[PDB]
């Protein structure tokens, strides 16, 4: 035993350096956290929109004070999780971005979402069991047996429409299935996509279908589609257009470029001849079912 | 006075909105509970 | 013996590990001790040059300013027209900048992963090569048009009934370029602001001049197109302004080269004839209802991945198929499996096709039957 | 009918200063940029030369009906 005292003396010197090492970084946290809570106590965050992310690394944003800003240094958020078109919470004076704010959802879109579960059951609906059956299997089974449609292998049906006399029960099935399935039910009014300013109803379409894109179990309802679904017409000197704008993004945003099978559409009208046949094609609205008048027995059943 | 866009989970960290100007992450006072600061609501907000 | 040496060094290595790890954790936060000190560089633009030091700018905010620069930053390179960076406090130009990309167009550029091919489409191959003639042939071989002495066309459009493959064709084109195919939904280009609907048509095509071989696709132009008006409502004023920006930007005072425009509509009746001019829209591609052979084609296209039994007389389906679309055959092939979904038949029997055509056939009794001939 | 083409030919064979503006760009988002954008063009035509202004799509600006509510 000769060198164990020298190497043990060196190891004891290394632990004696470890004491001032843990004390060194443990002293190093205070002065950096003191300015970290200084830039975090600036909690009023002037949010912006990420215009562009440079490569000569840098970025340009625009605050919602309509003010553009170049910056050389990004900040606490790195460049990799960012992209042009985002929206972040930014320091006021430095104009230095700090956080990542998630979404851009309108309050009217938040009003569209139910949280009530209006309880209805199918034996409260007598004498419509064919339309009830083909309605339920067209929506519920692409939400519970997906490998059954993939077993044979087909794209599942997409878009159902109900039409008929306005007293035959059309809201009733929607509130029924809204009580049945435990998904993100989302309802719409007819002239709800009608705005004074231009483009607001169209952005209201893409925001709602962005939210229904987000909730992957989700189905969308439309009541009284003919308020917006008026057939177009060629007219000089006059004629509305703005409703047909939102109708056209309802067409394209519904079906066409970049489709998906995540939402199912339930549309309710009473009159058909007003409607533009562009939504009546085959695939935008697949299953067009009418609700006739009760024969005798369903009249006994309702009362 | 302003208008609330939304809150977030785990934290107050409110998202506010005003008439023309930009949008901020804002906070309560000590005088009120976070209960009736529900989303889509007008609130009186100090200038500083 | 050095046996107690290696027993001693085990506290020395982990002793220095408490230095290295927590010191690196203090270093990563030590970057933010000074990294949070950058101040903005207000995005401006050079108007002209007065003297070597007297420059003149205007922000994206408001008023026009007189400004100086740094003495090391290539003042000769400050051309009237460039996008530069400023100072907030003393108002001096700090750094020249490249052009902007206005991220609606960046989020118009390359967000389609649709990898559909020409094998999927079928029945309109004359229109396939016809549409190929403008976007693929002179982009690879200009010398024949140069020797003949005529310029290749600027743009062409697609019209017909809904569900004939007008979107599907442009998606088949979209699986070829991946960098310079800009697709337009004709509804994102409008907002409630003053000229921002026109700024988009400015800078989409500025980006089109930035990337020289490029394709602009225009889906459902009837929202923005219009014929004209005698000025009824207050909304269509600035939309006519937005359209007349587009018409001058097509072939007004510009060599419109290598930027090919493909359009599509369901009704070419609500359009401006000035937009329908053969100077601007050069070819009008008519896509009609399929014949019996083309319905046989699309039927065999959508009839591919279907578990069936080999007794399918495809002739009878086509024989009851009269006036059908390109998508309702996919509705029939979809809905024969909607007969197979009851009684738990994993296969598909031949009968459910004729049931399916007898349901799809009278399902479209409520159609409007318009042909929409362009004028 | 050669509306743009004739201005191209005159603008090609001209000897005076030619100023070529696009008559749907005076609608800026900001106030005043439009009117100042109107006046400095004619100021540059004044100071520059015995010059020629060209304006296309006048229907983008000069219409008939108006509305002091937007
Ligand atoms: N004959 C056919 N054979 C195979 N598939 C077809 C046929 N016709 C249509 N389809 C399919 O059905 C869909 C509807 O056709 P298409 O995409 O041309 O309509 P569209 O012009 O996009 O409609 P809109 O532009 O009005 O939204 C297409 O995506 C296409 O794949
Ligand atoms: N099984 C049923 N058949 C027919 N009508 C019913 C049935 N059950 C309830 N109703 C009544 O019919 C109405 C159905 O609404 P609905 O006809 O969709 O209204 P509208 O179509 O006019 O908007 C309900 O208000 C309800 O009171
Ligand atoms: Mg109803
Ligand atoms: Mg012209």
């Amino acid at each position: 035993r000769t060198r164990l005292l020298d190497s043990e003396i060196k190891i004891m010197k290394s632990e004696v350096l470890r004491v001032t090492h843990e004390l060194q970084a443990m002293k190093d946290k205070i002065k950096e956290n003191s300015e970290k809570i200084k830039v975090n106590k600036t909690l009023p965050y002037l949010v912006s929109n990420v215009i562009e992310l440079l490569d000569v690394k840098c970025a340009v944003i625009k605050t919602s004070t309509r003010q553009t800003y170049f910056l050389p240094v990004i900040g606490l958020v790195d460049a990799e999780k960012l992209k042009p078109g985002d929206l972040v919470g930014v320091n006021k004076d430095s104009y230095l971005i700090l956080e990542t704010l998630p979404t851009e959802y309108d309050s009217r879109v938040k009003a569209m979402e139910v949280d009530e579960r209006p309880t209805e059951q199918y034996s409260d609906i007598g004498g419509l069991d064919k339309q009830i059956q083909e309605l339920v299997e067209a929506i519920v089974l692409p939400m519970n047996h997906k490998e059954k449609f993939e077993n044979l292998g087909i794209q599942p049906p997409k878009g159902v429409l109900m039409y008929g006399p306005p007293g035959t029960g059309k809201t009733l099935l929607a509130r029924a299935c809204a009580a049945q399935t435990k998904a993100t039910f989302l309802k719409l009014a007819g002239p709800q996509l009608v705005q004074m300013f231009i483009g607001d109803g169209a952005k209201l379409v893409r925001d709602a279908f962005a939210l229904a894109k987000e909730k992957a179990p989700s189905i969308i309802f439309i009541d009284e589609l003919d308020a917006i679904g008026t057939k177009r017409f060629d007219s000089e000197k006059a004629g509305d257009r703005e409703v047909q704008r939102t109708m056209l993004e309802l067409l394209n945003q519904l079906d066409g470029f970049q489709p998906n099978t995540q939402v199912k559409v339930i549309a309710a009208t009473n009159r058909v001849d007003i409607l533009d046949p562009a939504l009546l094609r085959s695939g935008r609205l697949d299953r067009k079912i009418e609700f006739p008048m009760p024969n005798e027995e369903a009249r006994a059943r309702i009362m | 006075c302003t208008k609330i866009i939304n809150a977030d989970s785990e934290d107050p960290k409110y998202i506010i909105n005003v008439k023309q100007f930009a949008k901020f992450v804002v906070d309560l006072s000590d005088q009120v509970a976070p209960t009736d600061i529900e989303e889509g609501m007008r609130v009186g907000v100090d200038r500083n | 013996k050095l046996l107690e040496h290696k027993e001693i060094d085990g506290r020395l290595k982990e002793l220095r590990e408490q230095l290295k790890e927590l010191t690196k954790q203090y270093e990563k936060s030590e970057n933010d001790l000074k990294a949070l000190q950058s101040v903005g560089q207000i995005v401006g633009e050079v108007l002209k040059q007065l003297t070597e030091e007297k420059f003149i700018v205007k922000a994206t905010n408001g008023p026009r300013y007189v400004v100086g620069c740094r003495r090391q930053l290539d003042k000769s390179k400050l051309k009237p027209g460039t996008r530069v960076a400023l100072d907030m406090t003393t108002l001096t130009i700090m750094r020249y900048l490249p052009r902007e990309v206005d991220p609606l167009v960046y989020n118009m550029s390359h967000e389609d992963p649709g990898n559909v091919s020409y094998s999927e489409i079928g029945g309109l191959s004359e229109q396939i090569r016809e549409l190929r003639e403008v976007i693929e042939l002179p982009l690879t071989n200009p010398e024949l048009f140069q020797r003949v002495g005529i310029i290749p066309p600027k743009g062409c459009l697609l019209y017909g009934p809904p569900g004939t493959g007008k979107t599907l064709l442009a998606r088949a084109v979209a699986s070829q370029l991946d960098c310079n195919f800009l697709k337009v939904v004709s509804s994102s280009i409008v907002d409630k602001y003053i000229g921002e609907s026109a700024r988009l048509i400015r800078e989409m095509f500025n980006y089109a001049r930035d990337h020289q071989p490029c394709i602009i696709f225009m889906d459902e132009i009837d929202a923005i197109g219009g014929r004209r008006f005698s000025e009824g409502t207050s909304a269509d004023r600035e939309i006519q302004r937005t359209l007349m920006e587009l018409l001058n930007q097509m072939d007004g005072f510009d060599t419109l080269h290598r930027v090919k425009m493909i359009m599509a509509t369901n009704r070419p009746d609500t359009l401006d004839p000035a937009l329908l001019r053969p100077g601007r829209l050069d070819r009008k591609i008519h896509i009609d209802l399929p014949n019996e052979q083309a319905r046989l084609d699309i039927l065999k296209i959508h009839a591919g991945p279907i578990t069936k039994h080999g007794e399918i007389d495809y002739e009878a389906i086509v024989k009851l198929s009269d006036g059908f679309n390109g998508a309702d055959l996919r509705n029939v092939c979809t809905e024969a499996g909607m007969f197979a979904i009851r009684a738990d038949h994993d296969f598909v029997v031949q009968e459910d096709f004729m049931k399916a055509v007898r349901k799809v056939a009278d399902s479209k009794k409520l159609e409007s039957k318009l042909d929409y001939k362009p004028v | 009918c050669g509306k743009t083409m004739l201005a191209k030919a005159v603008a090609h064979h001209t000897t005076a200063a030619f100023i070529r503006v696009v008559g749907s760009e005076f609608v800026q988002k900001y106030l005043g940029e439009g009117p100042r954008m109107v006046r400095d063009v004619f100021r540059l035509a004044k100071e520059n030369a015995p010059a020629i202004i060209f304006i296309d799509e006048i229907d983008a600006i000069a219409t008939k009906r108006f509305d002091a509510q937007t």
